[PDB]
RNA sequence: GAUAGUGGCCUACCAUGGUUUCAACGGGUAACGGGGAAUAAGGGUUCGAUUCCGGAGAGGGAGCCUGAGAAACGGCUACCA
RNA sequence: CGGUAAUUCCAGCUCCAGUAGCGUAUAUUAAAGUUGUUGCAGUUAAAAAGCUCGUAGUUGAACUUUGGGUCUGGUUGUCCGGUCGGUUUUUCAACCGGAUCUUUCCUUCUGGCUAACCUGUACUCCUUGUGGGUGCAGGCGAACCAGGACUUUUACUUUGAAAAAAUUAGAGUGUUCAAAGCAGGCGAAAGCUCGAAUAUAUUAGCAUGGAAUAAUGGAAUAGGAC
RNA sequence: AGGGGAUCGAAGAUGAUCAGAUACCGUCGUAGUCUUAACCAUAAACUAUGCCGACUAGGGAUCGGGUGGUGUUUUUCUUAUGACCCACUCGGCACCUUACGAGAAAUCAAAGUCUUUGGGUUCUGGGGGGAGUAUGGUCGCAAGGCUGAAACUUAAAGGAAUU
RNA sequence: GAAUCUGGUCAAACUUGGUCAUUUAGAGGAACUAAAAGUCGUAACAAGGUUUCCGUAGGUGAACCUGCGGAAGGAUCAUUA
């Protein structure tokens, strides 16, 4: 029985089937296609600078409730526009608009965090220097 | 292959450097170069007899037999004085610890000493480039009559 | 288990141990081989002549009795077929349903058995191009195959 | 179709031990089975086996004392190439004191460690212990 | 004929072949190839621009001079940028 | 978790983890038997083509030399250390070979060397001997070549030859240790001296041993073999 | 596109019922239902169980065939069939009880002979949505079919059993 | 033996078209997801108050309804003689 040809000379087939297959496979799926570089606002890259539009507060999905303070970031890179978390309960009034910001991922590959709807990205660094620098109070934004 | 004639295009085919003194009348009357290829090979009779030409011969030519000898079964006779021979062999894929069956097929010069059909097993020695593609020459026709002995079933 | 039906059946004849010529017949090896070229001459098939011999006489196997089976025995005398029994039998039946459709063409239940027999023969074709019975180029089609066969 | 009549045989020796019958009937019979069974009954896995004679294939049968917990063909006959023979035995085998693979080799069927003491290699066959 | 020489390498005349479901041809590569690297029961998976070995290229395309050796660009000639 | 006792927020104090480091992001590998050759699932969780035919592909019953015997090499356990913690045989073993003989050719000759005695030509150096060898016409040829003559063809496996160095595994060696490096070490400390190993990579080609497994080939108008 | 057009009846009318009711119920009623030439290629086209092969456990049934019964009846005297009756046997549609095996369980003589993992093979799946959608092919007169994505989205969707 | 010059040859490039690929403005249109104290019903889950599904065709405000054939994943493993 099972599924598979077993047969010393079957190999070809074998490998075939399985290239076929791997298609299913979603990360991989994404590797081949380059997902990364053709879609997503980061070209398949860990970080990227953009430049603050507009501070958006964003109210969170269900179960909880409460005004996120999220900010909304055109990239320097290609010219998309993205949704940036502003992490820490003060540090939403360190932005301000046209400011020049460093964005990292969520931490989910993609995907949403937590409660946050539409929001995949956090927010490193302001004019230069990391918010949670500022937030300690060991250093401060040096205008903009 | 040849099939006929001999003298048969725009320039006199003849084997560069063999002379025929047309004087003192010979037995031949032209004279016959040929040598053996060597590697346990033998020269066939109807090379050294026939009134063929080719520079491409391994026999009565000018090309040396060197390097790879290989073997294989006839896949087309078509185009003149060469052929076509495949090549089955298995490749082996590690990762399944199984083998692929595979192809590859080798285009070669037929010395008109040769009677060659479809499905012959031939073997065949590389020589000089010959042509765009051709590399090898064919030295052993395996397959001699297949059944053109006994060819009716008639007791 | 069967080749073109879902059937699945064990139904066949079952060969004594013994290759030796039963105990209780006489007469002779040479007597049977005349009986069977005689048969051959009269115009029939291997099967219905061993059939033959089973039943009129002592006759269990040829292959006991003579040492040869009866197509060897035909071959040699020079009266085996230009085309094999089986699948010389195998083209008549097709023969006879392309008949049939010919008359009546609603008839898809036979169409479709007319493929399967048509299927049959091609398979015995190609065994038989391989062990060379057929001259290595023997096609079967429409015309043709009924010339064949009549 | 009948593909492989070695795998038939162990399968049906398998089934004859599990269910602590003390005797098989093996159908079709071979040159290789026998060399395998030859191969238990050295090393006791087996009893008394008999091969009767049909004038057509064969049929064996095969005295079982219940030592034998499974047989075993691995099938696509894997070209095992000396030190791969371990790999093989680590997989297959319940232990590394006792069990044979049996593979076929030019200088004849035999286990695993008898190959070994002879230094010969070949296609692999199936396994007891 | 040309070449250092073999060769449709090119030319004349002739023949109709050659490759392919054991993927030819086409498309993509965020592809230089390999030694190797990361991982680490066994089997694998992913990476290898990069110190060694090959290969290409000197903004792009051509074309050449000198020379044993370059179609060289820390040589030349042109065009495009 | 947070709607008034918040062990989850912001702090203070305590405490835990890793520590000259630790965190975050995005890849990627392990975890993943969640890509499955080893090794997954498909009645109901995703999944059996509506059904049958069918070229490629993959796969495909059994069957040809098995059995005995005769010697003969080893290789470790034993039987004592026969010995100056090591080393030699026998009582013995299993194990791996080699030669044969069994109705058995192992490719065959055209010759070179015939080593050897199948020998016996003088028969004796000589314990009463078939212990032993100066010795050459008939001739065993396997002790090797050097040439034919053609050898069914593979797959598989074997040992060998090649798979640059670095990297990797790894021997040696107190870089004070280590990562490393290929150094070093010993003297009278007058000069002497070890080193700089090995092992891997299987795809393809080459070489040889094997002949189980799997395939292919031969004599059926015999135009078959001697 | 012809022929047929009794019944039943997507549309329609149309009478009730309802807050609404061009829904269920009632009465009619073209297309269709039937057929002849073409097309279409899909269904919960379901046993939701691919095909071929081997083996493992009892039990009665039953259909098709075949054997052995001085077995019963038929009766035109032996009869000879036929029909029964018993016993065995191949092939089939199933079923009943146990699993010592499987399985998440429901259950399963296969869904067994699988971490004690390899009889041969073809096809299909890889969380839920987006979606059998978009697009490009291709096949259809058309309806449609076959082929078939991604962005984005989401911590569940599901299965079998439980109180 | 320089300028110059006749034919070639390699052949950059340029003018006007066509073509494939990838991008890119984009009046409008038709989607789906997320948030699920809007509006109209109540389609499904109980025989969900007309048993659900499925293929297909027509119809509708919207769930949907109605033919014809099918399936229990049904509310029936059940009526001997
Ligand atoms: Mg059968
Ligand atoms: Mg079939
Ligand atoms: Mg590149
Ligand atoms: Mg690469
Ligand atoms: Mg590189
Ligand atoms: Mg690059
Ligand atoms: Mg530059
Ligand atoms: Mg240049
Ligand atoms: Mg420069
Ligand atoms: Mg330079
Ligand atoms: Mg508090
Ligand atoms: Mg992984
Ligand atoms: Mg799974
Ligand atoms: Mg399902
Ligand atoms: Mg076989
Ligand atoms: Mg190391
Ligand atoms: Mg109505
Ligand atoms: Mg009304
Ligand atoms: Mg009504
Ligand atoms: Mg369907
Ligand atoms: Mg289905
Ligand atoms: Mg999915
Ligand atoms: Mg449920
Ligand atoms: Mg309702
Ligand atoms: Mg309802
Ligand atoms: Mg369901």
């Amino acid at each position: 029985g099972k599924g598979k040809p077993r047969g010393l000379n079957s190999a070809r087939k074998l490998r075939v089937h399985r290239r076929n297959n791997r298609w299913a496979e979603t990360t991989y799926k994404k590797r081949l296609l380059g997902t990364a570089f053709k879609s997503s606002p980061f070209g398949g890259s860990s970080h990227a600078k953009g430049i603050v539009l507009e501070k958006i507060g964003i109210e969170s999905k269900q179960p909880n409730s409460a005004i996120r303070k999220c900010v909304r970031v055109q990239l320097i890179k290609n010219g998309k526009k993205v949704t940036a978390f502003v992490p820490n309960d003060g540090c939403l009034n360190f932005v301000d608009e046209n400011d020049e910001v460093l964005l990292a991922g969520f931490g989910r590959k993609g995907k949403a965090k937590g409660d946050i709807p539409g929001v995949r990205f956090k927010v490193v660094k302001v004019s230069g220097v990391s918010l949670l620098a500022l937030w300690k109070e060991k250093k401060e934004k040096p205008r903009s | 292959s040849t099939e006929l004639t001999v003298q048969s295009e725009r320039a006199f085919q003849k084997q560069p450097h063999i002379f025929t003194n047309p004087k003192a009348k010979a037995n031949r009357k032209t004279k016959r170069w040929y040598k053996n290829v060597g590697l346990g090979f033998k020269t066939p009779k109807t090379a050294i007899e026939g009134s063929y030409i080719d520079k491409k011969c391994p026999f009565t030519g000018l090309v040396s037999i060197r390097g790879k000898i290989l073997t294989g079964t006839v896949v087309s006779t078509r185009m003149h004085r060469t052929i076509v021979i495949r090549r089955d062999y298995l490749h082996y894929v590690p990762k399944y610890n199984r083998y692929e069956k595979r192809h590859k097929n080798v285009p070669a010069h037929v010395s008109p000493a040769f009677r060659v059909q479809v499905g012959d097993i031939v073997t065949v020695g590389q020589c000089r480039p010959i042509s765009k593609t051709v590399r090898f020459n064919v030295l052993k026709v395996a397959s001699a009559t297949g059944k053109a002995n006994k060819q009716f079933a008639k007791f | 288990g069967r080749m073109h039906s879902k059937g699945k059946g064990m139904s066949s004849s079952a060969i004594p141990y013994s290759r030796n010529a039963p105990a209780w017949f006489k007469g002779s090896s040479d007597g049977v081989v005349e009986q069977i070229i005689k048969y051959a001459r009269k115009g029939l098939t291997p099967s219905q002549i061993g059939v033959l011999l089973r039943d009129a006489h002592g006759v269990t196997q040829a292959k006991v009795i003579t040492g040869n089976k009866i197509l060897r025995i035909l071959k040699s005398n020079g009266l085996a077929p230009e085309i094999p029994e089986d699948l010389y039998f195998l083209i008549k039946k097709a023969v006879s349903v392309r008949k049939h459709l010919e008359r009546n063409r609603k008839d898809k239940d036979a169409k479709f058995r007319l493929i399967l027999i048509e299927s049959r023969i091609h398979r015995l074709a190609r065994y038989y191009r391989t062990v060379s019975v057929l001259p290595p180029n023997w096609k079967y089609e429409s015309a043709t195959a009924s010339a064949l066969v009549n | 179709t009948r593909t492989s009549v070695l795998a038939d045989a162990l399968n049906a020796i398998n089934n004859a031990e599990k269910t602590g019958k003390r005797q098989v009937l093996i159908r079709p019979s071979s040159k290789v089975i026998i060399k395998f069974l030859q191969v238990m009954q050295k090393h006791g896995y087996i009893g008394e086996f008999e091969y009767i004679d049909d004038h057509r294939s064969g049929k064996i049968v095969v005295q079982l004392n219940g030592r034998l917990n499974k047989c075993g063909v691995i099938s696509p006959r894997f070209n095992v190439k000396i030190a791969d023979v371990e790999k093989w035995t680590a997989n297959l085998l319940p232990a590394r004191q006792f069990g044979y693979v049996i593979l076929t080799t030019s200088a004849g069927i035999m286990d695993h460690e008898e190959a070994h003491r002879k230094h010969v290699s070949g296609k692999i066959l199936g396994f007891v212990y």
